């Protein structure tokens, strides 16, 4: 429903992106004579995978799963940009602004900590 | 007095202190096992069981 800060504070829901009903499978018409914008974009990572450094003999490095250690501080949100309609018919989002980076530290097996700037800047 | 090589014969007719000696020996052995493992873990590299398995380390 319409929630309030006091409803959410401390629950972990401030880090969750909004969701859409299982029944929202419609379609948004794009009017090529129109100007469009993203008024809010929200990215909520759920898994962080890191390529193990393939040893000298190697064969093929896999993407290994990791433990998040920096808590519910990971989501990108309030991102805005115009949605251009190109003339081949494609759409292009060009980010202007938003909370578009989060530092994140995950930990690999054996204890190596891996920080990263989870981001979509520009 | 007892020679040094006989000090532990005082347990031969002392079942209680024999059990206490045996307990202490068992403690020391269990402690070693724990200490050895912990040293091994502090020094083991698990990144390559192909060319740097444990038996190489
Ligand atoms: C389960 C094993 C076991 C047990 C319970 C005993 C018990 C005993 N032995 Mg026997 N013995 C054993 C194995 C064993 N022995 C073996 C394998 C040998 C051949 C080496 C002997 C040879 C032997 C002799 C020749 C004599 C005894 C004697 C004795 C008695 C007195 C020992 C004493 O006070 O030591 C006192 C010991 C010290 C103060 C210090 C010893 C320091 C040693 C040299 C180095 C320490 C190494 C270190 C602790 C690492 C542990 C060993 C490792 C294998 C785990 C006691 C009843 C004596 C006896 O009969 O008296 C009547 C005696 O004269 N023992
Ligand atoms: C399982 C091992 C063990 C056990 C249960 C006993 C148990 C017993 N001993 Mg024996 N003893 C042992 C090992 C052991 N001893 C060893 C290795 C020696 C050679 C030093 C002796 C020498 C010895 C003598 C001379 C006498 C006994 C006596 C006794 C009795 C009374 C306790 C006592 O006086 O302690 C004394 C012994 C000790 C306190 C052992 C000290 C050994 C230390 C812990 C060595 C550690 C070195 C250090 C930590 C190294 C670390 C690494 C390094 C990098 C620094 C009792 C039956 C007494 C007794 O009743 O006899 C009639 C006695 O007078 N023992
Ligand atoms: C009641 C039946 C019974 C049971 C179950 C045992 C069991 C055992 N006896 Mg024997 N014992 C019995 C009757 C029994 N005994 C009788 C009637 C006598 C003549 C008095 C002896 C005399 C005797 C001697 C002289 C010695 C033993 C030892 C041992 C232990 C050697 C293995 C060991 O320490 O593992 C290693 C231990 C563990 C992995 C953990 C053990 C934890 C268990 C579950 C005990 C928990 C606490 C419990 C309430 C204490 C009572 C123990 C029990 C022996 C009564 C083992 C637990 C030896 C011993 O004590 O070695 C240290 C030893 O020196 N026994
Ligand atoms: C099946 C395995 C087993 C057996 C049978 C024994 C048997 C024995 N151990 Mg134990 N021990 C074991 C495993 C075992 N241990 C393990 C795995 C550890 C952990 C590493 C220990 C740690 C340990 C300690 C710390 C002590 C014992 C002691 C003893 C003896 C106590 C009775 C006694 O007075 O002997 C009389 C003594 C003898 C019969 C001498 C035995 C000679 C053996 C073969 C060693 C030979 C000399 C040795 C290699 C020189 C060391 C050199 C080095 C310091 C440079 C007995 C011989 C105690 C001891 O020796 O008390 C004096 C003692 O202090 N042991
Ligand atoms: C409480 C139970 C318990 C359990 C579940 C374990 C489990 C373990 N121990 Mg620890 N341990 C314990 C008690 C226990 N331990 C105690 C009480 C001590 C003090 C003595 C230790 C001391 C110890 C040492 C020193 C070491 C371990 C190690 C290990 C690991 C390998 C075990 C192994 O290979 O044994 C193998 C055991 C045998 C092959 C025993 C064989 C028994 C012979 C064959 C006797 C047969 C005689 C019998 C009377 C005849 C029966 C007649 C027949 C007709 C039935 C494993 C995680 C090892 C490890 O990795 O440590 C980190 C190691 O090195 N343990
Ligand atoms: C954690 C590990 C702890 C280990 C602690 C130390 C282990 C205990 C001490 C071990 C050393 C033993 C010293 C005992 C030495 C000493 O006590 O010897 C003399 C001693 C005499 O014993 P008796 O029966 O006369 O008893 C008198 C008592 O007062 C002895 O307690 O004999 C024995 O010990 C029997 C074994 C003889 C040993 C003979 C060896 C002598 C060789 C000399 C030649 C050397 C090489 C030269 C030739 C090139």
């Amino acid at each position: 429903q319409t929630l309030t800060y006091d409803d959410i504070v401390g629950t972990g829901l401030a880090n969750k992106c909004p969701t859409l009903d299982d029944t929202a499978r419609g379609a948004y018409p794009i009017d090529s004579s129109q100007t469009y914008r993203i008024a809010r974009l929200c990215l909520q990572p759920t898994t962080f995978l890191v390529k193990e450094e393939p040893k000298n003999k190697r064969q093929e490095a896999e993407f290994v799963p990791t433990k998040l250690v920096t808590r519910e501080t990971t989501s990108l949100d309030q991102i805005q940009g115009e949605l251009k309609v190109n003339s081949d018919g494609s759409l292009t989002f060009v980010e202007e602004d938003g909370i578009d980076f989060q530092p994140v530290t995950v930990q690999m097996a054996g204890g190596e900590r891996i920080p990263l700037l989870f981001t979509v800047k520009n | 007095g007892l020679p040094w090589y006989r000090v532990h014969t005082v347990l031969i007719n002392d079942p209680g202190r024999l059990i206490a000696a045996h307990l202490m020996h068992t403690a020391l052995v269990a402690g070693w096992a724990g200490s050895m493992a912990l040293y091994e873990l502090a020094t083991f590299d698990p990144s390559d069981p192909v060319l740097n398995p444990m038996w190489r380390q």
